[PDB]
C-alpha cells in the first residue's frame, strides 16, 4: 500500500457513524419481541461502552475477484451471518448471472437462468431454463426482473449454495425476453 | 411449409415424431406391449407341450383338402 491517506479535515467529524451504530445496537436491546440478541461474532460488545473511539464498532471485508464492497453494508445496522461482506461465509467456485424470478422469501430469492440445448438429428435448438435459490443480504434490495450476479458458497440450507454479490436494476414495465447471458 | 421450421423448434420436431410414430401398425405391434402379453409363446422361438387330441381341419375356399393338426 504505497500511498498513505490524503488529507480531509472532516474525517473525525464524519465518524459520527460511531454514535449511529451505537444507538442502533442499543435499539436492538429494546425490541423485547426477539428471543436472541443478535450481534456480529467479530465484535467484542465492550467497544460500545468506551468513549475514546479508538476501536471499530463494525466488521466488514472484501470478497476479491474485482467486486467492491457496497457502502450500504459498511454503514448499515443489520446483522447477517450469511452476508458475504459482513458475515461468516466466503465466495469460491463458479460465478454466474441471472434474473430475479421471485423475492417472496426471507433474505432469499429465486433466480432464473436461461440457456440453449442443441439437438443434432434435427440440427436445431431448444430453449431451456433452471431455477436457483440464493441468499439476499439486506445491503441489496431487488424486485422481479432485475439482473443479479451470484457466487458460490458452502451449503447454507437444503436448496441454497449461492449468494447475491451484484445487482443491475431493470425498469418495471418492460417486455420480458429470453435474455440468456 | 406443412412442417415447422426455425432455429429453435427442436422440441416441437421431436414431440411430433414421438406422437406420430404410434400410427404405424408395425411399430405399434412391436412396441406397445399388448402383443407380448397376448402371445402364446411369450416372445420365444419355440415351446414344448403335450398333445391333447388329433384333428382334421378343412381348407379355405379355392382349395379342397383335410389338413392334419393337434391341439396342444
Ligand atoms: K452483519
Ligand atoms: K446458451
Ligand atoms: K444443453
Ligand atoms: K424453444
Ligand atoms: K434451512
Ligand atoms: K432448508
Ligand atoms: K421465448
Ligand atoms: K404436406
Ligand atoms: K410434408
Ligand atoms: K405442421
Ligand atoms: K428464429
Ligand atoms: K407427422
Amino acid at each position: 500500500r504505497h500511498p498513505l491517506r490524503p488529507d480531509p479535515d472532516r474525517e473525525r467529524r464524519a465518524l459520527e457513524r460511531a454514535e449511529n451504530l451505537r444507538k442502533a445496537a442499543y435499539e436492538m436491546a429494546e425490541n423485547q419481541h426477539e428471543r436472541a440478541y443478535h450481534k456480529q461474532s467479530q465484535i467484542f460488545q465492550g467497544r460500545f461502552l468506551r468513549k475514546d473511539n479508538a476501536r471499530c464498532l463494525r466488521f466488514y471485508k472484501s470478497i476479491g475477484m474485482g467486486y467492491h464492497t457496497p457502502i450500504t453494508a459498511i454503514n448499515g445496522t443489520y446483522i447477517d451471518k450469511k452476508c458475504p461482506f459482513t458475515g461468516n461465509v466466503s465466495i469460491r467456485g463458479r460465478i454466474l448471472r441471472g434474473v430475479v424470478h421471485s423475492a417472496k422469501m426471507q433474505r432469499s430469492i429465486i433466480v432464473r437462468r436461461d440457456y440453449l440445448h442443441f439437438v443434432q438429428k434435427y440440427k436445431r435448438y431448444e430453449r431451456r431454463h433452471k431455477h436457483v435459490a440464493a441468499h439476499l443480504s439486506p445491503c441489496f434490495r431487488v424486485k422481479e426482473g432485475d439482473i443479479v450476479t451470484i457466487g458460490e458458497c458452502r451449503p447454507l440450507s437444503k436448496t441454497i449454495r449461492f449468494n447475491v454479490i451484484k445487482v443491475e436494476p431493470v425498469s418495471e414495465a418492460a417486455k420480458k425476453r429470453f435474455s440468456p447471458f | 411449409m406443412s412442417k415447422t421450421s426455425g432455429l429453435y423448434t427442436a422440441r416441437k420436431l421431436r414431440t411430433v415424431r414421438r406422437v406420430n410414430r404410434w400410427a404405424d401398425k408395425k411399430y405399434r405391434k412391436a412396441h406397445l406391449g399388448t402383443w407380448l402379453k397376448a402371445n402364446p409363446l411369450e416372445g420365444a422361438c419355440m415351446a414344448r407341450g403335450i398333445v391333447t387330441q388329433k384333428i382334421g381341419i378343412s381348407a379355405k375356399q379355392p382349395n379342397s383338402a383335410v389338413r392334419k393338426a393337434v391341439r396342444v
